[PDB]
């Protein structure tokens, strides 16, 4: 079994730092749930710790995606099969992925069935699920852990596995995941499958973690300072030659642009065009001319 | 040759020996992952997952056929597709189904779980459903794979031979290893032209395999596909070889020195019939226009270089939302013609 | 228990409230034998259903309203056509003398095909059987059907004719509302009543008391005061210091972009600017909309947005 | 119980049909001579098509319209069988009729058939035209496979102009004598937009509602965005003042007009304004990009607002 | 006196010699004649196939040659059409006997002949439900029979037909040349009494797509518009004027322009708007560049919401498209139309990168030793180094391009059709292919 479920929290009160969901979910028998928060904080494992609880472990719980590619209808059709411990209990994974009409049918058919089924909507953010839904549920707010606890926790597990990892290989490989315990743990397990056991250096998991290395970002902004337009031409056919996807390009570049000294109208440029970078990338158009672009309005910015 | 030097085993390989001795681990240890196998084209996305196969199941993935299915779509246009598979894996391009590439991949992997319950015990659990050119998946489709993935976890494994990531959804992302294959260095390539050479017997110079290397730029299979057709050509190797280059290589850049000749509407005529028969050998518009784009920032200034390229990036990124191609083309060239004849002019 | 959007139903045509107009010329077409197809369009939790429901009620009786009102839902499934509609409406029922009802309800989920069989099948049959469709987008009825029938624009209640019911709402029942509890209440229902009793009932159930501010947590509505905020952090602020004051204010609460961006366009209306800056804020916000429309980072659009405001 | 209007003053007979001159013409002249080949009349809805082929079919056969006609609508079961069965045996079956008159099978809305049901329709059409032809109706014309095409004249229909709808309405007044005003009828052209059905129902249910027939009326039971007000809002944008723009249209919305409707009309009357010629262009270009982005799916206010921001400072 | 009948009926091509698309040497109906006037040979290189498969266009003559052919040959044969049920029970309990038994056409005649064929017309309507089974059947029937099946298809690359060509003989008719059609109609339009003008005639040939049976169809059509007393070309001409529409057109009557048959207008605005000179760019081709630039943008725009109606059936995006594709260019571009609204040809250019496409992906799949990608051009430059290592040897030298033709051919497990394949497809600008360029190729298709 994956170590991401193998470390879950197997009781309510047991592991999970958030107190105020803890107790509430003790008295769970405001009749549905809703969780919310970022990625890889236990929002699933918490719902799961508690079913495991209430129901048993051989009364086994429908758990589903409400971003499924086939409709909306598909969905509240197996709800609705599923509905025929008072109760049983349906997860909606990604449930702020859902647009507004089809939260209404999925606020129907989840009101239709107000009898017999409790939901659990699961997402990222309470604002964009629509107000009757989450007026019928009860919030509950899932902060990541702190950096250190994660450290902690990572050594742990290095430790319960036998995986001989530095200190310094767990700070970079909890900032480079960063507060997803989740990720963060998933990338130790396939980490060390790349390596036998010997040992998991931090290019291990500048490699998994698909993080461009900070060299060729200073690379890139040393190009784009100043240069001819062949300089930023050899280092985007370099950059795209190594693998590294234009998002992670996009997306590094945009942390560093943000938190330096660059000037006020230089930031905003170069930030405009960084949303219409990504926005064209994820448009299914081509990385090598997108970064062309993208280091040509760099250049224009940064060489006046 | 270039089928008969590739390497079959993951100790043969030429390049990135510490990722093929991490994969050699990986293979060995228990429970083989989804895997995301990417990197530019030519670099050996598909010779490590051949290597990865033949370390996975016995020497019976070689023996391979050529099998062709017909899936239906959501209407009677019926669809065929060719999926190449063995005793142990499917290789099937779920993407010719232009726009019904979400039912292939859920019927695929459907017969493959299917299949593999019909007692699979050469030596894994499990079978293998390589799908090439991911990246290019409709949402709709790439979220059917995030399911169908997990659905049939137990018992099918997959691996995703796609090039620069950037359009895959982050729940895929997110459930695969990511294998990452660069490009060769210049001198890998050297290296493998002159071991190739040498097992051929050939007296490829010093001085040639390092021009194949600079021309191939980082592409292996381009490198390969040269030192081939100079020795079809003129077997003695000298230092100045006229090494070819693809027919379509050579159109792509006269029809730029074309567009930069002239700047009339009667050359913009001839430059529409050079993108039609361009575009109808089944070359991609990303390739016509960065291989347009290349020829025609070598004939700018350096001043005309930026609105060059942000338009070519504009005009791409349009292109990939309409249907009509020679469109978008035509109408990059056009506006170039019109910036270009304003720059030169005053 | 039950809830109040079922308990305060109105059970007659006159308990209908804001549509004087289209209830006063029904109930004459009831009168009158002049009943013709309806359709019936308009936002949500405006009436809809319960005006054709009233109106049945008035026309049949409570025992010949298994035999002759197809209540059907659209939804579910051009077979729907050919099949129990046009096995209803050609037949007529035993020992009754009388026209039939077929209610369609969200009847713009139909095909195009399944509106050309249903259009003729209402054009033949439409001396024993009068059909009543619903739906909320009119523009998503095929043209020629919708010709067929006469259409009643059902829009949204405005909060003056909706206050006097949740008054008497409150009254029967026992809800301590402020004064402006009833206010917040009203907005964020936006118009439709089912929302309104829903969000009223529940937010007295859970915290036991409606107020500005009970119903602004119930509902997980991002407060005016927060967007207040983020318009100051980013039009009297550092580039930087703004990213990271909206970051953090982003990620302490549940807030999307999608509801921080609505809120700004609200507030950029709401202040005063020199209306040569609201033409760039409005074009660049509605840039930024589209953007995250096609599932993009959110990082880079928030960095986007304060690039918008930074024109100041 | 009364029959409506669209079906009380039904033309029947081809001198009656005002929609499109040249092609009732050459109808007119198949019901002359009287050897018409399969014909697939194909146009927007409400002009005429159904009534067309009706009313042809009818001057061709006379008293044996009983026997020599077969009309399946889209209400019929249409599959591959039917096609087979039916069709076929009436294509073969024996009608004697004058010297060039032929039995007609009219298949109403035939975009509405599956293609295998073409495909078995081919070679009957082909067979049988000694004695059978085929007058099908439809709307996407290109909803009928290629080799039915082959084997039909494609007989093109358009939008009715105003002045011919308006023709067909004062004969239909002059038979009612309905009390109506020339703003009326100018809204009913209005919210017709060619229709010729549509223009008549709206007529009978205002006047059967109301009586009277004014502008304020009309908009009564048709109940789209008044033309004035996005006339008014369109007025503000030219003059590059946005925030009496934005007024109009957070009016709009807040009488629930779903945001497809507001930009249906925004067009269609910044189509037929006042304006310059390349501003007008300029403000078209603008309302179809947002009309674009609307239909995809983000059809918020704020879309809208960005949309007037565009308008406006397309006039500096 | 009254007709009862149509002109495709009148007028229909009696005997062989009068099918207007094929009257050559080896065309598609003297080579099915020639295979079935020696098909008992068999139980052109298509002596060795039990069946024929005409394949093409609609409206070309594939039915009226099978018939044609197996009536002069004094053949007799049953006819089964997409009207009659073919499922795979009715087909091998209908027509399963027949095919190795004697016909009573072969005895009792009202001369008496043998050879009985059987021709299976429309053989891709054999699909869905009803007809469950009916290829995979008809293939089994083509394994083992004892007279000609004559199978006719509508387009040969289909999913259930594609089973199917590995055992027909594989004709494909061709769209017959305006000339040709044009003669004949011309005949046939004198024979009728009705003047048309040569250039309406290659209008209305041109507009039908050559499809004889439409033309005809059109003829009919324009005869009875004659009696009575705008075309896609006409309105294509009308939209790059200037003179005459300056008070007769206004945004209504420019936006109508393109809904005369808005399935083609665009099509025909981008192919002609590269011949106008914009009288307002007078002669100064800095102006005139920009203009066409502007134009080819809002002809983008016109394509984007093309593809966006396509996807979902929104026709609301209609009036949009006819801002941008047809009446936005029209004002930039409102100079003088040079010589005439020739024909979109973009169909038929989509339709040959079909044909290259599914020709290269067929070639790489026999190319799947260990190497494989799926029809990029990664496979079109595999496929220029093996035309460039196939024609070396024989270039060279003629007495080793049968050793390397063979060793390659059968290392990738390529075969003659392959080769053809492979000549053809890598000739870019209309350049000869390198093999063109004697003596050793007529032994070389007898050899090998
Ligand atoms: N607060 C926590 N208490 C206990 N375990 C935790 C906590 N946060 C994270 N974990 C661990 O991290 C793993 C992932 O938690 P999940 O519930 O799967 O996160 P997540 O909400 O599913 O993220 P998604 O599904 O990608 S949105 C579990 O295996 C837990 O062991
Ligand atoms: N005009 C009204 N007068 C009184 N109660 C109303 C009125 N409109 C809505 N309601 C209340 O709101 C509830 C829901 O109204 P419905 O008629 O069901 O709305 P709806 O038009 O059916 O919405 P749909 O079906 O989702 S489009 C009813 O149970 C009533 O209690
Ligand atoms: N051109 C016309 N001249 C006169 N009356 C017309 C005309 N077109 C429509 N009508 C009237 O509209 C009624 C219905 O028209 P139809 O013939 O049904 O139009 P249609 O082409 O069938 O529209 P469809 O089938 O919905 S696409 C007829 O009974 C006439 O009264
Ligand atoms: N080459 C031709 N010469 C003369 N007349 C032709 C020719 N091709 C077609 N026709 C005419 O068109 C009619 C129909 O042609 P067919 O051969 O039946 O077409 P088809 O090839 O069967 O097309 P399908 O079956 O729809 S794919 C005939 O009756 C002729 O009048
Ligand atoms: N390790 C290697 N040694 C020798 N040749 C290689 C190696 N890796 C790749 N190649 C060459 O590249 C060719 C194909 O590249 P491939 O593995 O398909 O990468 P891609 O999938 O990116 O094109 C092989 O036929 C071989 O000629
Ligand atoms: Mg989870
Ligand atoms: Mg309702
Ligand atoms: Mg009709
Ligand atoms: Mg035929």
């Amino acid at each position: 079994v994956p170590w991401v479920e193998k470390y879950r929290p197997k009781c309510v009160d047991e592991v999970a730092f958030q107190e105020e969901v803890v107790a509430v979910l003790k008295k769970s028998l405001e009749p549905n749930l809703l969780f919310y928060g970022p990625p890889g904080t236990g929002k699933t494992s918490t719902i799961l710790a508690a079913a495991r609880e209430l129901f048993g472990p051989e009364l086994f719980v429908l758990e589903l995606n409400a971003s499924d590619e086939r409709g909306i209808q598909v969905v509240r059709e197996k709800v609705k099969n599923f509905a025929q411990p008072p109760f049983k209990i349906v997860i909606l994974d990604e449930a702020d992925s859902m647009t507004s009409a089809a939260q209404a049918a999925l606020r129907r058919t989840m009101e239709k069935e107000s009898k017999t089924t409790r939901f659990c909507l699961i997402c990222n953010y309470v604002s964009r699920i629509i107000e009757p839904l989450t007026s019928r549920c009860s919030k509950f707010r899932f902060k990541p852990l702190s950096d250190k606890i994660q450290q902690q926790r990572l050594l742990d597990i290095a430790k319960k596995e036998n995986v001989k990892i530095s200190d310094e290989g767990i700070a970079y490989l909890v900032k480079v995941s960063e507060g997803d315990l989740r990720k963060a743990i998933t990338f130790l397990q396939s980490a060390t499958r790349l390596t036998g056991g010997k040992e998991i250096t931090e290019k291990v998991i500048t490699d998994i973690a698909g993080v461009i290395p900070a060299e060729k970002i200073d690379g890139v902004f040393a190009a784009c300072q100043s240069g001819s337009f062949d300089k930023l031409e050899a280092v985007v056919k370099d950059l795209i030659d190594e693998g590294h996807a234009a998002t992670q390009l996009v997306n590094q570049l945009h942390d560093v642009v943000v938190e330096n000294n660059l000037s006020d109208k230089q930031k905003s440029i170069i930030t405009e065009k960084l949303a219409e970078v990504d926005k064209c990338l994820a448009d299914g158009a081509d990385e090598h001319l997108q970064l062309i672009s993208l280091c040509a309005t760099v250049m224009q910015q940064l060489s006046q | 040759w270039v089928d008969k030097y590739r390497p079959c085993s993951l100790g043969r390989l030429d390049y990135h020996k510490e990722q093929a001795a991490q994969l050699r681990n990986l293979v060995q240890c228990g429970d083989f992952p989804h895997l995301l196998v990417y990197g530019p084209s030519g670099a050996g996305k598909k010779t490590r997952i051949m290597c990865i196969l033949r370390e996975l199941y016995g020497v019976g993935v070689e023996k391979l056929r050529i099998e062709h299915q017909t899936i239906t779509t959501p209407s009677k246009k019926k669809i065929e597709i060719s999926t190449i598979a063995s005793n142990y894996h499917l290789e099937v391009n779920p993407s010719d189904a232009g726009n019904s590439d979400r039912v292939v991949i859920q019927e695929m992997l459907k017969t493959v779980a299917q299949s593999q319950q019909l007692e699979t015990n050469s030596q894994r659990d499990f079978k293998v459903v390589l799908l090439t050119e991911v990246d290019k998946l409709t949402k709709d489709a790439q979220h059917a794979l995030r399911r169908t993935m997990e659905k049939y976890m137990s018992t099918c494994r997959l691996i995703l031979c796609c090039n620069s990531t950037s359009k895959v959804i982050p729940p895929i992302r997110s459930r695969c290893l990511a294998v990452r294959v660069p490009a060769p260095s210049i001198e890998d390539i050297c290296h493998v032209l002159s071991t190739v050479c040498k097992k051929e017997g050939l007296n490829l110079p010093s001085q040639l395999a390092h021009r194949l290397a600079e021309k191939s730029c980082r592409n292996l299979r381009k490198a390969l596909l040269m030192c081939e057709a100079c020795r079809v050509q003129q077997y003695p190797f000298t230092a100045d070889q006229e090494i070819p280059e693809t027919d379509w290589e050579v159109y792509l850049r006269e029809t730029a020195n074309a567009i930069v000749s002239q700047q009339t509407p009667q050359r913009l005529l001839e430059v529409r019939g050079r993108l039609y028969e361009l575009l109808t050998h089944c070359i991609p518009p990303e390739i016509i226009m960065k291989g347009l784009l290349s020829e025609l920032l070598h004939n700018c200034d350096g001043q005309l270089k930026g609105e060059v390229a942000q338009m070519a990036a504009y005009y791409e990124h349009r292109l990939q939302l309409g249907s009509k191609a020679i469109y978008h083309l035509e109408a990059f060239v056009a506006k170039f013609m019109a910036l270009y004849k304003k720059f030169m002019e005053d | 228990n039950l809830p109040w959007v079922e308990k305060y139903r109105p059970q007659t045509l006159n308990d209908l409230i804001s549509h004087q107009d289209i209830l006063s010329t029904i109930q004459k077409f009831i009168n009158e034998d002049r009943l013709p197809h309806l359709l019936l369009y308009g936002p949500p939790g405006t009436g809809k259903t319960s005006t054709i429901l009233a109106c049945a009620k008035q026309l049949y009786k409570d025992k010949e309203f298994g035999s002759m009102v197809l209540e059907l839902n659209a939804s579910d499934d051009i077979d729907i056509i050919r099949g129990p509609i046009l096995s209803f409406a050609s037949t007529r029922t035993i020992f009754k003398k009388g026209f039939k009802l077929v209610i369609l309800d969200e009847a713009d989920a139909m095909t195009q095909d399944a509106q050309n069989a249903l259009r003729r099948v209402i054009e033949k049959f439409t001396e024993n059987t009068r059909f009543c469709l619903i739906c909320n987008y009119l523009s998503k009825i095929i043209p020629a059907l919708q010709s067929r029938c006469t259409r009643f624009r059902f829009g949204p209640l405005t909060p003056e004719l909706m206050v006097p019911r949740l008054e008497h709402v409150v009254e029967e029942e026992k809800v301590d509302i402020s004064e402006d509890g009833m206010k917040a209440l009203v907005t964020l229902s936006s118009g439709d009543m089912r929302r309104a009793l829903n969000i009223l009932q529940s937010t007295n159930m859970a915290f036991g008391k409606v107020t500005e501010e009970t119903v602004y947590t119930c509902t997980g509505h991002p407060l005016k005061s927060d967007i207040a905020n983020i318009l100051d952090w980013m039009l009297n602020q550092d580039f930087t210091t703004a990213y990271r004051n909206i970051t953090e204010l982003k990620t302490l609460k549940g807030l999307a972009l999608h509801d921080i961006l609505t809120e700004i366009h609200l507030f950029v209306h709401r202040v005063d600017f020199p209306s040569s800056v609201r033409i760039h804020l409005l074009t660049k916000m509605a840039d930024i909309e589209y953007r995250l429309s096609v599932g993009t980072n959110e990082k880079i659009q928030l960095s986007s947005l304060i690039a918008a405001f930074q024109v100041t | 119980y009364e029959l409506p209007w669209v079906e009380k003053y039904r033309p029947v007979k081809l001198n009656e049909i005002v929609g499109n001159e040249d092609t009732v013409s050459r109808l007119e002249v198949f019901a002359r001579e009287g050897n018409v080949p399969n014909i697939i009349i194909a146009g927007p809805p409400g002009t005429g098509k159904t009534t067309s082929i009706l009313c042809l079919a009818r001057a061709l056969l006379g008293p044996a319209l009983k026997d020599a006609m077969l009309e399946l609508n889209a209400s019929n079961d249409r599959g591959i069988d039917v096609v087979r069965n039916k069709i076929k045996m009436f294509a073969q079956q024996k009608v004697t009729l004058p010297k060039g008159r032929h039995k007609i099978i009219i298949l109403d809305e035939a975009d509405s058939m599956t293609d295998g049901a073409q495909q078995a329709l081919r070679r009957t059409m082909e067979i049988y035209s000694k004695t059978t032809r085929f007058a099908l109706a439809c709307n996407a014309s290109d909803k009928i496979i290629e080799p039915i095409q082959s084997r039909c004249a494609v007989l093109r229909y358009t939008k009715l102009t105003d002045a011919q709808i308006l023709t067909r309405l004062m004969n239909v007044i002059e038979k009612e004598r309905v009390p109506y005003t020339d703003d009326g009828l100018e809204a009913i052209i209005f919210t017709a937009q060619g229709d010729m059905r549509q223009a008549l129902n709206n007529l009978q249910s205002t006047f059967s509602g109301f009586g009277f027939i004014n502008s304020e009326n009309v908009f009564k039971v048709c109940d789209e965005p008044h033309p004035l007000l996005v006339k008014e809002m369109i007025q503000h944008c030219v003059n590059a003042n946005i925030d009496e723009a934005y007024k109009i249209l957070a009016h709009l919305w807040h009488l629930g007009y779903s945001p497809e409707d507001i930009i249906g009309n925004i067009f269609r009357v910044c189509k037929t304004f006042q304006m310059a010629e390349y501003l007008k262009l300029e403000f078209i270009k603008e309302i179809g990009y947002t009309h674009m982005k609307i239909a995809e799916g983000v059809n918020s206010l704020l879309q809208m607002a960005g949309l007037l921001a565009r308008l406006c400072q397309k006039t500096m | 006196k009254v007709e009862n009948l149509l002109w495709v009926d009148k007028y229909k091509p009696t005997s062989l010699k009068t099918i207007i698309g094929q009257q050559g040497d080896q065309s598609c109906a003297n080579k099915l004649l020639r295979w079935l006037r020696n098909w008992q040979k068999s139980s052109d290189d298509g002596s060795s196939f039990k069946a024929a498969l005409l394949s093409g266009p609609p409206g070309v003559g594939k039915t009226t040659t099978a018939s044609l052919v197996c009536q002069e040959l004094g053949y007799s044969y049953v006819e089964l059409n997409a009207s009659d049920t073919r499922s795979k029970s009715s087909l091998k309990a209908i027509v399963a006997e027949s095919l190795n038994n004697t016909s009573i056409k072969g005895f009792y005649s009202n001369s008496v002949s043998t050879k009985h064929a059987l021709i299976m017309d429309e053989v891709d309507g054999m699909a869905g439900n009803e007809d469950r089974g009916g290829i995979q059947e008809l293939i089994g029937l083509i394994k083992h029979t004892k007279i000609p099946i004559i199978c006719m298809c509508n387009d040969r690359n289909h999913p259930k037909i594609r089973s199917l060509v590995h055992y027909c003989f594989d004709l494909r008719f061709q769209r017959p040349r305006v000339e040709q059609i044009k003669g004949a109609m011309m005949s046939i339009a004198f024979k009728e009494g009705l003047k048309i003008p040569p250039p309406a005639m290659n209008e209305i040939i041109l507009g039908a797509n050559q499809d004889i049976r439409q033309v005809l169809h059109n003829l009919s059509m324009w005869c009875a518009r004659s009696k009575a007393l705008m075309g896609p070309f006409d309105v294509a001409r009308k939209v790059f004027a200037a003179g005459e529409e300056t008070a007769h057109m206004s945004l209504v009557d420019k936006s109508d322009l393109f809904f005369h048959d808005y399935s083609i207008a665009p099509l025909f605005v981008q192919e002609n708007y590269i011949h106008v000179k914009p009288v307002a760019a007078g002669g100064d081709m800095k102006k005139h560049l920009m203009l066409l630039s502007r134009a080819a943008d809002s002809i983008c725009d016109g394509d984007l919401v093309d593809s966006q109606i396509r996807s979902k059936q929104n026709w609301s995006l209609l009036p949009a498209q006819a801002i941008y594709a047809s009446v936005l260019p029209g004002e930039l571009m409102r100079g003088y139309m040079t010589q005439f609204p020739t024909f979109p040809s973009w169909l038929g250019k989509h339709s040959s990168t079909g044909k290259h496409d599914r020709i290269v992906q067929d070639l790489a799949l026999h190319m799947s030793l260990r190497t494989y990608s799926s029809k990029r051009t990664v496979n079109m430059d595999y496929l220029s180094l093996l035309r460039d290592a196939l024609v070396q040897p024989l270039t060279s030298q003629g007495v080793d391009g049968v050793q390397d033709v063979v060793a390659l051919m059968d290392t990738y497990y390529l075969m003659k059709e392959d080769f053809e394949n492979i000549m053809e497809i890598s000739s870019w600008g209309g350049k000869p292919s390198p093999f063109s360029k004697p003596k050793v190729k007529a032994a070389f298709t007898r050899a090998y």
